[PDB]
Formats: C-alpha cells, structure tokens, sequence
C-alpha cells in the first residue's frame, strides 16, 4: 500500500516546484510518473522517474524545460517547472508504478495515485 | 477399447490443424485458465537478489478443432502430441533461467475432452528475480513475486485467468525454507500496456519474512560480548597499563575479524543495514574504550568511575533505539 | 532381412501415442532400481546426487511377434518409435540422462509383448533435513517417482521384485563422505491433484551422519580452549598483564574456532547441537575473565585468593556437568 | 538465382571431400583475434574469442554466372562438404547462436569457398610456474583435422595468416601480450599423420600486484621483528611479544601468498620468498631467547651484532634473490 | 475470420520461399531497424569484466516476399514459422555468453503486415565483456558497450539503424544495480571496416558510475580509526614499554586483516588504485608509529611530541591529496 | 578418382543398412577392439573424488554390411555418416560428466575398409569418479580407474578387447598433473555378471601419488616452528608473566589459525589423516608448554628444567613415530 499527497502547485502567469511525497511499500513501485489532465482531456503524461538510480525520462512537449528530482531519504519526489506556458492549465497527479507494470506513458499500468494539484496558468 | 477407432479418431483431429493459427482466429479471444502446484523453492539468493522455483505448471483453454465425438473419455496423450498442438506462448517476465524437466521424458502432459477442452502441464525449475529492500536486513520482509504474461498475443487474442480464484495455487506450506517463512500469497490478474499494445498479466507474489534466530546468535551474541568484555579495562587498575592496552586492541582486533567475516555474506549496497550499523556501532564502543584509557594514562602521567557509568548505559541505549527501530 | 521384415511389421499400424491396452485394463508397469553410486550428500542445499539403473518392464501386446529368437535386443534409437511410461521424479532437482558415444538406453522385446527398459540416469533429489541434533543426526532422504500424466486408473507401477529386493545398493556403491547407508525401504502410495489420482512410488534411504570429522574439527580444541582459559585462575592475580591477556586472547581463539565451525552448516532458525556446545564454550571463556575482573578489583581494595579458589572448583565443574548433560542429551536422542 | 543454387546442391555428395582420392585438399586458414580472455592459472587455461576462417576449392560448386558471388545463410552450411577442423589442446570450445549461427558462408563462381566462423575457446597451456610471478609463459593454440590425414586435407596460413586488434580491449588484466608467432607442424597419431596448425601467444606476468600484496607487506614485517634488537633487553614482555607476534602475522600473510597458484608442488619464487622472510622473524625470537638467558644467567653483546648481521643477511639475500630472477 | 482463407494466404506466402536469399537480392541493400527494450542489467563483474543483460531485441525489416493481400490486419503467427523465414544474422560482436529463453516456449515473436514488414523479437540475455579502467576504483566511472552487427552480409547488402532515433532504446530507467548507478545511454551507428569488407555497426553504451558509500564503511572507516589508534600509543607514558609495543604491532595486525581480505575481491590488476594507495599509505603510518617508539626507547635508555604534531598532519595531508585527487 | 563412382558405391552401402540390428545379428558376437590416446588428465578433486580425462578413444570392429569392392582405399567419410552406421554402445559405468568436442564440428572420425572394418574416432572429456583412501593423506597413493562396457549387449552379442594388448593406451607420459605424478597404468579385461546378463568389461587404471613437496613447506614447516617457537618459553625467566604468557597463547593462536585454513581445502573424511594427527598434535604441545608455565607460576608462588630437557624429546618421538608410520 503506498499513500501519494503532491504540493507545491499554485495559480502564477515562471518557476515551480512540486513536491509528491510517499509513505508505505514505496520499495514495490519504484517508478514514480508525473501525469496531467487538463479539462474535457484524458490525462497526459509528463515525466516518470525512479525511486532508485534516478534516471529520468520526460514527454516531448515538456522536454528541457520541466525537470524531476528524487531522494529516498525523503521519501520525496520533486518535480521542477520553468518556462511555463499556457498549455500548461492541467491537474497535475502523481502516481506510482509497479516494477513489472510494463509502459511508462499508460496511466492504466500506475496503482497508486494522487489528489491532483490544480494549476492554472 | 477399440484402439484402432482411437487412432483414426486422433489422425482426423491432427489431419489439416495449423498449429500457426490460435483457436477462435480472428474472433472473440481465447480464455486461458492456469494454475500452479508449487514443489519447492530451492534457494532464496540475496547476492544474485533471485529465488529458485520448481513448479507444476498447468493451463486450460478449450479448442474447437479439437473437439471430437463418440469417445466419452478423456484421452491423455503421449507428451510428444504437444508439439503438433496449439499452445499458449506463456513466458515469465521476471524470470532469469528456467527449463522443463526431461526425465525420464519431458515432464509434460496433454490430455483432451471431448468439448476440445486441452489440459497442458509442465514441469518447470525457474529462476526469477526478485529485487530486495535489505535497510531493514536481517529484519526485513520482501514481496517476491512470479509474472506471467503471453509474450505475442495481446488481449484482442488471448485471455489468462486463476483457474479456481484464490484456491488456484496450492503447494504453499509444503515450501520450507531454512532462512525463511512463507507469510502469505497473493494472486493478482490484471492487464499490462506495451508499445505493441495490452496484455494479460497473471502475478503470483510471496511474502517471505527472514528467520532472526541464526543472525542473533551468530553475529549479535559475538559482538555484544565482545562489548562487555572492553568494560573489563574499566575495573583493571590504571597502573596496568600492558594489561589495559592490551585489551582495548584485542577488543577491537576481535570486532575487526567478526566484522569482516560477516559483511562477505551480502552484496555491496551503499545504504545502511541494520547489521551494519550494529557492527560499526560495536567498533565504535571498543575504539572509544581504549581512547578512553590514553586519557586516563595522560591525565595521571575519576574519568574511569564516569566510563564505567556511561559506557554500558550508552550501549544499553544503543541497544535500545536499535530494536525498537527494526523491530 | 530375416528380422528387417519382423521390426518392420511391428512399427506397421503402430501409435506411440496410446498406451498398450488402452482404454480398457489398466497398464501395469514393473520397475526395478540398481543403484551404481549413491553420491555426496549436500547439507547446504539439501540435495543428494545418486546414478541408478532405472529399469522398466511392461506388456504391450502390440508388439508381439513370432521368430525363432526369443528376446529382441535392439539398439536405443528404436525406443522413440514405441510407446514409454512417462516416470518423473518427484522430487528430482536436476536429473541427467547420460548420452556418452550412445544413448545409454536398454531396450529389449520378447515374444510375449513383454519390453524392458532400462536407463542410466544420475539423479539430484530434495532432502529436506532438520538438523537440530546436527552433527549426531540421521536422515532419510526419499526418492518418489510416478507417471507424470497418465493417472492410477490408466497406468500403475509395481515393483518387479518384492519391495525389499526391489532395490538394491551394493556396499561398493556407497560414495558417501560424511554419511553412513543404514538401509532402505520401500513404499507405495496415492497422491492427490487437480489434474487426478496418481501411483507414487517411493524410496527412502537412511543416513547417520559421521561425526568424527566434526569432532576433531571443532569439538576437541574448544575443549582445549575451555580448559586454557580455566588455566588463568592457577596463575597468581599480581600478574595482571599475564592473567588479562590470558582471557582476552583465548576469546580470540573461540571467535575464530566459532567461524570456522559454522562455514559449512546451511543457515537455520533453529540451533543446532554444535551451536549449543560453542556458544556455552563461548560463555565459560568469557565468564573466565569476568573472574579476573571481581579477583583484580577486589584485590585492589585488599591492596592466594579465595574467589580464585571457589572459581577452580566451580568452572571445571560445571562444564564438567555440561559435557555430560550434552553427550547423554543428544546421544540418546 | 535459385536455379543456380538448386543445381549446385543436386548431385552432390557433402560425405566425399573435394579431389577425394585426385589430390589432398589444400585449405587456407585465417584468424583474426577478437580478444584474448583470462588466463586461468589454477586450470592452467586461457579463453580465446576469434574469427576462424578457412578457404578452399571445390570444383563440385563452380556455377556460371554474373554474380560471381553467392553469400548464403547458415543452413546452406550443412549441405555441402565442411573441413572437420578441430582444437587439439582446447577444452571448451562454444560458437555462439545469438541471434543466428555465427557462420558464413560464401562462394565463388570458380568454386573458391570462404567459411568463416565465430568461436570462443577454452584452451590448455601447461604452465610452468616456476620464478612467478616474474614467469613468462607461451600459450599456444593447435588445430588440424580430426580425420583426414595430410594425404588427404592440407592446411596452409595465408600472408595475413594471425591477425590481433588493437591489445587494448583484450581481456588479459593479469599478463601482458608481448609476442605472436605461427608454426606448422606434422604430428604423427595412431590413425595416421596430420598437418597440425599452431599459434604460440608469448604473455608475461606483471608483478606490480604481488609487490603490494605479498612483497612489501612481508618486508616490512621482517624490519619490525629488527626493531626488537634496539629495545632493553631487560624489557622481557616487549621484546616477546614483539617477536610472536611478528610470526604470527608472517603466518597470515603466508596463506595469502598462494591463494591464486595452483596445488604445483614445486618452490616458487613467491613462496621461497615468503618462507625465508618467515626464518627472519623466527630467527628474531630465537635470538632474543638466546639473548635473554645468557643474560639473565661475546654473548653478552649480542643485540649489536643483531642489529648488523640480520640487516645485512636480509639485504643480501634481497640482492642475490632479485638478481636471481629478473635477471640471468 | 476465414481461417482457412489465412491458412491460404500463409501457405502462398512460403511457397517457393527461399531462406537462403536475402530480400531484395542483387539489389539495394535491405534497411534493418532494430529497438532494444532493456528488461535488467543482472550483474556487472569486475573480476570477468563484463556484464549480463537480459533484453527485448527486435527488428524491423520490409520482405516483399512476404506481402499479402486481402487481408487488413498484422498476422501474429507462431514463433516456429521464424524458421521458415529469412532474419538477418545479427550477432553480438562483444557478447561472451549468450542464450534465447526457451520457457515455456522459445521468447520469439514474428508479426507480419500486409506491405512486407516483418516483426521479430527476441528475448536474449547475454553477457558482453566491458574492459574497465580501474586506476580511480573505486571512484571510477565505466563505460560499457553493447556493440551489434551482421555477421556475413556487408553494408552492400544490409544497412542497421535504429528505429526511433535516441528513442529506441528504453527501460533504462528501471535498471537498479545494487552497486553502480546509469548516469547515461547513448545510441552510435557507423560503419565498421574489415578485410571481408564493411559492415554495418550498431552500438549501444552504458556509462555507470560506482556506489562509493559501501566502500566508505567497509573499507575507509576502519583504516582511519586502527590509524587513529595508533596515534593513542603517544599519549602513553615512554616507560610502558610493553603497552606501546603490544599497540604497535596489533595495529599493525589489524592493517594486514583489513588489506587481505580487501584485495580477495578484485582482480590482480598491476597498477596502483585509489584503495591500494590507501590501504599501503595507512599500512606505513602504523608502521612508522612502531619505529617512532624505537627510536624513542633507544635515545632514553621531545621525539614523541614532535610526532604527536606532525603524524595527524603528515594523515590528514595524506587525505586531503587523496580524496582532491580521485574527486 | 571418380566421385561418381565412389558416391555410388557410399550409397550402395547405406542403401538397405539397418542401424538397428547389429553386425552378425544372430551369430557370433562381433569383436570391437580399443584403444586410448590420452590427451591430457585435467584436474584430480578431492573433495568431489574424482578426476577430468580426455582422449581419443578409437573403436575397430568389422561390419559384412559395409564391404565394398573395386576401390583399394581406406575410405575416410565425413563425421555425419556416423549417424546412419551401427556403432557399439559404448559408455563409461564410473563417469559423472561427458561430453564429445563439437568446434569446430564434431570431433569424429569415420574410416572405412575394404573388408568391412570400421575405425570409429571421438575426442572425449570425461568426470569419472575415483574413490580415494586419504588415511595416509598426503602420502597417499591413489587407483583411479576409467571402466568401459558395454551398455545393453551382452557377451553374446559382443566382446570388447585392447587392441595391441599392452600398448592399446598412448599418451600417458605426457600427463603432467602439479600435485601427482603418474606411477603406473594398467589395462583390464574382464566380464561383469549382472541380473540382465554378463557384460564385457575393459579397465584402464592409474596409480597417483601426491606430490608431498608443497604440503611440506605450507603445513608441516609453518607447524615446526611455531612448537619450537613454544619452547623459547622455557628460556625466558620465570617471573616474567606477561612475556611466558604471551608467548604461549600468541603460539596457540598461530597454530589455530594455521589449522583452520588447512582443513578447509579437504572433504570431511572421520577418519585421521597423516596431516589430522600433526596438526592436532602440534595444537597440543603449545597446549601444554602454556600449562606448563601455570604449573611453574603456581609453585613458585626445575620443572622448566625438566621440560626443557622433554618436550624437545618428545616432539622429536612425535616426529620420527609419524614420519616412519608413513613413509
Ligand atoms: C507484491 O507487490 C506487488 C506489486 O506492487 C503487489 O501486486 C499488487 O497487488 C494488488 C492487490 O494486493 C493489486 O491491486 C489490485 O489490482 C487489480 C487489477 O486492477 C487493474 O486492472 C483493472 C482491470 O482489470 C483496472 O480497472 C485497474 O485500474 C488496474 O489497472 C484490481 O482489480 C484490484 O481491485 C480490487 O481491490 C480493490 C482494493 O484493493 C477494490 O477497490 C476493487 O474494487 C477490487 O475489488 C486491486 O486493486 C495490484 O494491481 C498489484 N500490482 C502489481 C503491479 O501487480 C502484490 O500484492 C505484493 N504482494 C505482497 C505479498 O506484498
Ligand atoms: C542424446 O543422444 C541422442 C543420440 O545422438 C540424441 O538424439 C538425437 O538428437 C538429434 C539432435 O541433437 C536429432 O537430430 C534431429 O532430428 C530431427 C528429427 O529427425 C527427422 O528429420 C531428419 C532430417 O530430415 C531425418 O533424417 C529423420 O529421419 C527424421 O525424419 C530433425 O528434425 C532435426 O533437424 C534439425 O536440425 C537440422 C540441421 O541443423 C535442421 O535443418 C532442421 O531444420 C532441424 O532444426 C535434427 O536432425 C536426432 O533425430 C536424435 N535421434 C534420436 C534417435 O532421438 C539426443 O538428442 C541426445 N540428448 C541430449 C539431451 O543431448
Ligand atoms: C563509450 O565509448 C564509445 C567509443 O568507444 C563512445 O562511442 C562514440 O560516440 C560518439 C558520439 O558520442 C561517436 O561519434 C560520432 O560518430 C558518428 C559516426 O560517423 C562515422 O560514420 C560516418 C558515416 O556514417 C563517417 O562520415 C564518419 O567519418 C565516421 O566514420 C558521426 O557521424 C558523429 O558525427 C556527428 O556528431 C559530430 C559531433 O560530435 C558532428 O560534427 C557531425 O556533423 C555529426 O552530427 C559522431 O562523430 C563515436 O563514433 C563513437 N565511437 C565508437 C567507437 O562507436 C560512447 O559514446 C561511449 N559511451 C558513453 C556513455 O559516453
Ligand atoms: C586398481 O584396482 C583395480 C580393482 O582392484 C585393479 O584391477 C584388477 O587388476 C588385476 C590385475 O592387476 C586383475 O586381475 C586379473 O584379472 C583377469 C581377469 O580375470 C577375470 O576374468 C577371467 C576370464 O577372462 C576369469 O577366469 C577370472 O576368474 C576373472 O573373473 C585375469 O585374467 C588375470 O589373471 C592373470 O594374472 C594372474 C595373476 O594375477 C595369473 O594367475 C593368471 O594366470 C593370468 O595371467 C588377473 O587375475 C583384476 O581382475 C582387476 N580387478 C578389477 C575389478 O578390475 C587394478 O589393477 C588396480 N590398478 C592399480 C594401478 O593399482
Ligand atoms: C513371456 O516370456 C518371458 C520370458 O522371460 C517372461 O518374462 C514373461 O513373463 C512372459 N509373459 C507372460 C505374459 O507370461
Ligand atoms: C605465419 O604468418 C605469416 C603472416 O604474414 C606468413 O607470412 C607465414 O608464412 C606464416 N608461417 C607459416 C609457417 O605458415
């Protein structure tokens, strides 16, 4: 069982930091993928990242301008975004992914997900 | 009884099948019911961070080509109708090394009915990987778990399910492992997305939690009274300066031996067990006790009546935070 | 082709694929064990290696034929035309048949349909062990065979001769190193599966395990140890340095004596009788310079002892006691 | 194109050799040294990975055409006549399937056929470890065939006959590549006389670990057990103790001396060295025992002939040990 | 829907199919597009020198042999037809043991498409040497490499690249090596020159970057604190000659203990690396601190405060070069 | 010189050939000589009790089938032909692993003659197990035998012998094993009687002798000078406690360290090696030198005379009893 709670989303016009921080089983999903849905939408990926190692991978449309950071001490995953745009305007979710759960960019596979942020920008 | 009415009637089934084309081609997809008869799980591998698992594989489905009429039996056939027969492409995705028995034959099983429904059993040795959180080693509890998945066919084709729900493994208290016991086993059917599209999922996870007994009396009892035994400088006069330092090395020349030793048996993660932190801990009391000493030798060329106070309270608090932390 | 004609008309109209009477009575299969080599046993992976010779008899009238020789000894290649009972081991981990400059397969058909079929196979099979007596303990390391597929009411097994002489394990077979070969016995039973009801055939053999290793090994120079530790209360409490270090340098020997004992036995909840004797022999070298410290702090308030004399009675005493207690213990056991 | 392969394959007959009784068969051979692996000096082994290729004529084969080249696939292999070369001193030798059979298969208009195959191979090189680790050692690689004599098959390097890479990516982390020299033999069997191809790789082993590990460790236990020599005599606990405990860390080092060489039972430089520097450090106590009893019971002055005898006896065994080894 | 109409339709496409010819024979060369999907990096060994990968490996060629039509959908046939069907003799030129999964069935998987596209995937886990520059170790960072390439046809007859550019490699991310950690994956295709002429060269590389927080613990700490302990031998009094020399060499016991069975876990490489100068430089601190004590008994029957200045300083300038070296 | 005409005569012979029935069918057995060329004996384990051999072990027999006329030539096929001809089966009954080299093909010859002989050639790497007696380790000598017999013929059917009498096995002084020396082999015929029939049986045997140059240096030497290093005690004068009791510990520990690193390179035998009773009884004379010190101290507060006059006897009895019992 893994509880996911993400803040640090605001209403701006810009820099922004999100943090998703975890309790539970987080060893059992390793893989932590950021998600966004905007209105009228189905929910598009940004970014998954692991728990481990870190390394990273982002969508396209989000690529060198949105960076994710991790530290397990923490238990905290943070997810940076500058030069934001208007295409932006979406609920931002975190979610978690189990080892074997095949595909990154499919929200099916992820279990575990957030509240969802709201931001408008 | 008639064999010859046997044979014509398994040469018509044979004769113009395809073993290329999935029963139901191009229709609704085919149900796959599996269940497993677990025989043992060898070996649990921190190092390879694997289990070893030999298992009675067993997959239902029904083929309409198959079905034959007349016989009210059901035929179990030699294990080599298999291979002119439609299989399902099962694969174990977390697998590393795995093979089918083959003596005094292939451990395998056919058996029809007359509906076209196909019984197919192996037996299969498989090594699966099992990643494993040891921060909480040798007190930790890991979830290791068996995927299978159809390697070709995504869910427009073919179907996998728990033949008997939760009852469709068996064989999990005959598994005895020396290290560890077997907490409990889950079954979970669900559908995993790929690039080439959706595929069934079948998972079969064990938790198994690590048996504390032989760690305690092989690591913790050696290093606790090694502990004590550098409490002993503390009641030998300051005078006894051979007889102290001595000690205090000795002491430490012992943790040095059981450190090493014991630190062979895992692999090299970078984070810290419980283990670890005992054993540095430990090293840390011998090495404060002998600094301890060169300030007393210094001094006098009181200290020793605030060690002897300190020093078992400090490791009893230790010792304190320790457990409760893992435990 | 006086026989080419003979072997031709047998494979004529022949499936491989049913069983000899099928369908009807129950096929009965004799099988017979000669054991070559009964191999190492290993404590760490529970398992036991053995080479036997795995022979099969069974009646399959289809084969029948009428010539003037009356047992058909053929080569191994023929087996694969015919139909095979599919024996697996139950409990096998890894079983080898062996293929060197041939299939090591016997195959021979008399004119009465009755075939032999004998394989040379080298088996690995599962032994679970429960080593709390370890190392003055024996075991029973079973091997089960049985029809993989065809179930109790299609194929059955029989032992060819009766269930004693079934088996049977020449002395010069027994490539054993720390085990001794009681004896074996022999049983059959019934398992039950979701696929059905199947003849089990099982065979136990019996080990004692040879301790003398174990003996000198560990159990002869922690004694040594124990009784160099009690050798501090002879030497006179003036002698500090001597005496301290005399303490402290046979924990040393006990912690590396401890090492070496366990680098063998596979890890196991449980304690095992070994453990027991190094851990006490652990205790008493430390208690022995616990006595030091009351004789070295006492004395300094003082400042041909008499707590030294109580702990030269008291300490060969009672591992005196404990030896006795732990011999009798586990050897009656 | 597929009449042409078809008419090669018919009316061939891959059982019978090229010119089977007209002439011996001459093959050209050429390898290229994909890397050398680990020498295993505990089984006296060496893993190999090359590209073993082999050229012959086979008239059977001549096709007129305008290709003049034919590049076929693995299974083309089995169907026509393959030379049965073999290693004669390898042991495990594996050609790897992944993704497919690592072979080629090319032939010619005028019947030339190229067969080239990926192998790793598991030779033996018997080797004699004497002066180790400052032994060089000359690991060699035969093959030939396993069955037709040298009246029958014909092997012959070509003038580019043993090609290396670059020595870099090699997997040799303990020896050095220093050498490379191809031979061709005839050795006489039981069946008959065969031409026997070798391939001698001249390694030599690079002593900077052993000097670390065992060599200046070892040294400088011998220079501590000296050190008793300057102490008081009169100070019996740390001359003692000095003494006993030297040996017993001459003791651990010891052990970890051979934990690499085989069981040889001859005496290494390596183990020569470790058991004279154990004589130091017990001769070390046996001279303060000595020392002690005179004393405490010329001799008298035997701690300053100590701190010059031992030094010196040291140091000209260091002199003559060195010089015996890395050099005449 | 038709599965005799398939049936059909499949028995054309391999009637009179030649394996031995390569689509498009005597012409332009065939372009072959291959993506890996990394499943796990298994084990990385420094005493071998290499590693071992388990990977999804497909490519992605066109074989108008195999066009069909009528049919509007991706036929997924069973993994035995690949053997009826030309594939590219693609090897590993780096790999040194390497096996395709064959449980329950060979992990292959061939999809045809109306056009002449031929899917085909494979599960292979292989072990690929990777020479290793340990002069930082355990500091150092390793670039290890997957190198793929045609065995027979040259660039005349086959071409390799990879299908979606720096996208066609992933799973990277779920690689967790206990001991290393992926900083970066690059994607290289060239042409590789030999004396049978040029090939086509794919190259897939892996920069890892060792844990050095096991090291730290394990290795480091108890070298510095038996160095540190050694210093203790200063604070005791000139006359204790039995204390001083018993601390002496037991620390230097301790030194050998530590350095043996260190070394046991690399291989004999002959140069010197960053813990081999370490474990030698900390192994002559407790050897000059013996001597310090020779020297002194041998002037008295002032030195001491000299070395209780400078043998911290001479440590920690030692540190300070070594750590400002290899970081 | 004319393919045509031999593939016609090749094909001739196989046209017809049944590999199922034996040469003489019905007759008498078929006589198939031996003989060995031994290539090298890789490994003797004693832990595993068993020995790596390979060979070329070559086969004669005669086959009326296969006899061909009008070609004066020894006909040498390729190694496939093996598969389509009768070949005895033969099998080693004392090998645990097998195999038959397959690089570059499969080393096999196959070599034909007029007359209907056939030579059958394998390159064979062979385990075969040897019981060994290891009471007298490590002056021990050892009987490692290789059994060859027939698998399902009988006597009846076939008969084996060494071709060339003493000289059917070669090769044997090129055997260079490091820890044995080669005194002696011996070539075997005889008949094995079981409950299927009697069997011919052949046996090639070797007398090992260990090699005791490497025990004596590691072991023995190490073990001498420490007891003598134990006798330096009774020099050292009797008031000085802390240098005697140092002495006889530090000596005990040497040996203790000395010995459980010896036994680890041994299976666990009960019975007593050579090597069993050195140790332990070198383990007790360091015992007893520390005991006999106690002795001293107690009574004190002439016995080091008298041990100093005995224990040097006494180890020297302990030394030549050993040694003559042995060698
Ligand atoms: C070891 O670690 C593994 C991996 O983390 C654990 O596996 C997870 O196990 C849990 C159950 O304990 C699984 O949760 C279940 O998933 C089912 C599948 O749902 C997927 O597919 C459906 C469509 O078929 C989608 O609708 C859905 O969104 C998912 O994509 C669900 O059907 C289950 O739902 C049931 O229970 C929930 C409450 O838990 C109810 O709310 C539902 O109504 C319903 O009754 C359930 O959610 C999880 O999917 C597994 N993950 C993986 C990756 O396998 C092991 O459990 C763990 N083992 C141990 C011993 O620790
Ligand atoms: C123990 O030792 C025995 C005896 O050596 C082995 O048994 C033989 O094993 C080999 C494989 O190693 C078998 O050879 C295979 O036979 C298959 C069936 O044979 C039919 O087809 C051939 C060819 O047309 C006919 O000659 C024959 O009469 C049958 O009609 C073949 O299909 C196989 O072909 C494969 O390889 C070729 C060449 O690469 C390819 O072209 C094919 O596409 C295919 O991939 C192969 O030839 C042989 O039949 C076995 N004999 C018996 C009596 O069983 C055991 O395998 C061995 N066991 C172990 C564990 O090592
Ligand atoms: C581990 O170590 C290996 C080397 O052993 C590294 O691999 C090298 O990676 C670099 C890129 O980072 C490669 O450099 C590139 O080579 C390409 C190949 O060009 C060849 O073929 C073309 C024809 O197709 C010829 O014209 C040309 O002469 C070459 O023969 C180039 O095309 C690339 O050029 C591109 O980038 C450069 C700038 O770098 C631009 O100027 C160009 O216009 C163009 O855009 C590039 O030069 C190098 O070849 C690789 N070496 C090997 C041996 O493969 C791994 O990267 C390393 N691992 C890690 C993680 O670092
Ligand atoms: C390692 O250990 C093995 C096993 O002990 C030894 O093998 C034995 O070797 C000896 C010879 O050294 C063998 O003794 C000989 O046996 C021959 C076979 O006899 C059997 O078969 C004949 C019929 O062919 C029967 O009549 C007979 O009863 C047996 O059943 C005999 O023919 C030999 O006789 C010859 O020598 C004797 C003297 O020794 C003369 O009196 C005879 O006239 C004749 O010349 C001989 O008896 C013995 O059988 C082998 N045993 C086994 C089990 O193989 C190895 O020698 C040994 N190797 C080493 C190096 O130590
Ligand atoms: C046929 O004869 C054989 C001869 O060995 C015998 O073993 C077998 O039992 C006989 N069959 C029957 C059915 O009696
Ligand atoms: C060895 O190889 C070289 C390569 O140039 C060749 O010229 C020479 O003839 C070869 N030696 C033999 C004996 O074939």
């Amino acid at each position: 069982q893994v509880q996911l709670v993400e803040s640090g989303g605001g209403l701006v016009q810009g820099s922004l930091r999100l943090s998703c921080a975890a309790s539970g089983h987080t060893f059992n999903y390793p893989i932590m993928g950021w998600f966004r849905q905007a209105p009228g939408k189905e929910r598009e990926f940004v970014g998954a990242i692991s728990w481990s190692g870190g390394s990273t991978s982002y969508a396209d449309s989000v690529k060198d301008r949105f960076t994710i950071s991790r530290d397990n001490a923490k238990n905290t995953v943070y997810l940076e975004m500058n030069n934001l745009k208007p295409e932006d305007t979406a609920v931002y979710y975190c979610a978690a992914k189990g080892r074997y759960s095949g595909g990154l960019y499919y929200p099916t596979n992820y279990d575990y997900w957030g509240q969802g942020t709201q931001v408008t920008v | 009884g008639n064999m010859s009415f046997v044979k014509e009637t398994v040469d018509k089934l044979l004769k113009g099948y395809d073993i290329r084309l999935r029963p139901d081609f191009g229709g609704p997809p085919v149900c796959v019911g599996m269940n497993i008869d677990i025989a043992s799980i060898d070996m649990v591998s921190e190092v390879n961070m694997d289990y070893t698992l030999t298992m009675y594989f067993q997959q239902y489905w029904r083929d309409k080509r198959l079905a034959y009429s007349g016989i009210p039996l059901n035929l179990t056939l030699d294990n080599r109708v298999a291979d002119q027969l439609w299989v399902p492409d099962t694969y174990f995705l977390n697998d590393k090394k795995s093979f089918v028995h083959g003596v005094t034959v292939k451990n395998r099983m056919i058996r029809l009915h007359p509906d076209g429904t196909v019984l197919y059993g192996l037996r299969i040795t498989t090594t699966a990987a099992c990643m494993m959180d040891l921060r909480r080693y040798p007190l930790d509890e890991q979830n290791c778990t068996l995927e299978i998945e159809s390697y070709g066919y995504t869910t427009d084709d073919i179907e996998f399910y728990w033949r008997g729900g939760d009852k469709a493994v068996t064989g999990v208290e005959r598994i005895e492992l020396p290290q560890f016991s077997i907490v409990e086993h889950r079954l979970v059917s669900r559908n995993v997305v790929f690039a080439t599209g959706a595929y069934p999922r079948l998972s079969l996870s064990f938790r198994l939690k690590r048996n504390i007994g032989y760690f305690i009396l092989q690591t913790y009892m050696p290093s606790i009274l090694i502990t004590i035994l550098s409490w002993v400088s503390f009641w030998i006069n300051y005078d006894a300066s051979a007889a102290r330092v001595a000690l205090g090395i000795t002491t430490v020349l012992t943790m040095t031996t059981i450190n090493t030793h014991l630190r062979e048996t895992l692999p090299k993660i970078p984070y810290v067990k419980a283990i670890d932190m005992y054993l540095m801990g430990c090293f840390v009391f011998v090495f404060l006790a002998l600094l301890e000493y060169a300030f007393v030798n210094y001094i006098f060329f009181a200290i020793d009546r605030w060690s002897r106070i300190v020093f078992p309270f400090t490791f009893s608090l230790f010792n304190l935070v320790y457990w409760l932390y893992y435990v | 082709e006086n026989f080419t004609r003979i072997l031709d008309s047998l494979l004529d109209g022949y499936d491989n694929r049913l069983r000899p009477g099928f369908g009807g009575p129950v096929t009965e299969v004799k099988t017979d064990i000669y054991v070559t080599s009964f191999g190492p046993v290993s404590d760490v992976e529970m398992e036991y290696t053995m080479d036997v010779f795995f022979r099969q008899t069974w009646i399959d009238k289809r084969l029948k034929y009428d010539g003037p020789i009356e047992i058909l000894r053929l080569n191994n290649m023929m087996v694969t035309k015919v139909w095979t009972p599919d024996t697996f081991f139950r409990n096998g981990k890894k079983s080898v048949s062996h293929n060197m400059t041939a299939p090591n397969k016997l195959f021979r058909i008399m004119r009465n349909g009755t075939i032999l079929y004998t394989m040379r196979l080298t088996i690995s099979a599962e032994c679970p062990m429960r080593l709390v007596d370890f190392p003055m303990d024996g075991h029973a390391c079973p091997l089960k065979f049985g029809s993989y597929a065809y179930p109790k009411s299609e194929m059955i097994y029989t032992w060819t001769k009766g269930p004693e002489k079934s088996v049977e394990v020449p002395k010069e077979s027994s490539s054993l190193v720390q085990y001794d070969l009681i004896g074996q016995t022999v049983s059959s039973e019934t398992i039950k599966s979701i696929t059905g009801e199947y003849i089990v055939m099982t065979v136990y053999f019996h080990l004692r395990r040879k301790m003398g290793y174990f003996m000198i090994q560990t159990y002869i120079p922690c004694i040594m140890t124990v009784i160099l530790s009690q050798v501090s209360f002879w030497i006179n409490k003036e002698s500090v340095p001597a005496r301290t270090v005399f303490g402290i340098t046979t924990v040393l020997t006990m912690t590396t004596l401890s090492i070496s004992a366990r680098h063998s036995l596979p890890k196991v909840s449980y304690a095992t009788a070994m453990d027991w004797f190094i851990a006490v022999c652990f205790a008493f070298v430390f208690s022995a310079l616990i006595e030091f410290a009351a004789v070295n702090y006492f004395t300094n308030i003082q400042m041909t002892s008499k707590i030294d004399k109580y702990a030269r009675i008291l300490f060969p005493v009672t591992f005196g006691a404990f030896n006795m207690v732990y011999w009798v213990v586990y050897l009656s056991k | 194109v597929t009449v042409i392969l078809n008419n090669l394959l018919e009316g061939y007959d891959n059982k019978l050799r090229p010119d089977i009784g007209v002439k011996p068969t001459l093959i050209h051979t050429d390898m290229y040294v994909n890397s050398i692996g680990p020498v295993n000096a505990i089984n006296m082994e060496y893993t190999i990975d090359i590209f073993f290729a082999q050229t012959w004529y086979d008239r059977r084969l001549k096709f007129n055409s305008t290709i003049k080249v034919l590049r076929l696939n693995s299974n083309m292999v089995g169907k026509i006549w393959i030379p049965d070369t073999f290693f004669r001193n390898s042991k495990k030798a594996d050609a790897h399937w992944i993704t497919t059979p690592n072979r080629m298969l090319r032939i010619w208009n005028d019947g030339r056929v190229l067969y080239t195959l990926r192998l790793t191979i598991d030779a033996e090189c018997q080797l004699q470890l004497h002066n180790f680790p400052m032994d060089e050692h000359s690991c060699p690689l035969e093959f030939s065939s396993y069955g037709y004599p040298r009246e029958e098959i014909v092997y012959q390097w070509k003038r580019s006959s043993v090609e290396v890479g670059d020595t870099r990516s090699w997997r040799l982390y303990q020896f050095s590549f220093v050498g490379l020299r191809n031979t061709t033999e005839v050795v006489k069997t039981t069946s008959g006389d065969y031409v026997v191809m070798s391939v001698y790789f001249d390694l030599s082993r690079r002593m900077g670990y052993f000097t670390i590990q065992t060599y200046i460790p070892c040294t400088l236990i011998v220079v501590l057990s000296w050190v008793s020599f300057w102490i008081n005599k009169d100070a019996v606990p740390a001359r003692t103790s000095l003494g006993i405990t030297t040996v017993l860390t001459m003791t651990t080092l010891s052990t970890i001396a051979r934990k690499s060489l085989p069981k040889v039972s001859y005496v290494t430089a390596m183990d020569l060295f470790v058991s004279v520097c154990f004589i130091f450090v017990f001769s070390a106590l046996v001279e303060y025992g000595t020392l002690h009893y005179f004393v405490s019971n010329r001799i008298a002055k035997m701690d300053s002939y100590a701190r010059i005898f031992f030094p010196t006896a040291f140091c000209l065994f260091n002199l003559v040990y060195w010089v015996s080894y890395l050099y005449l």
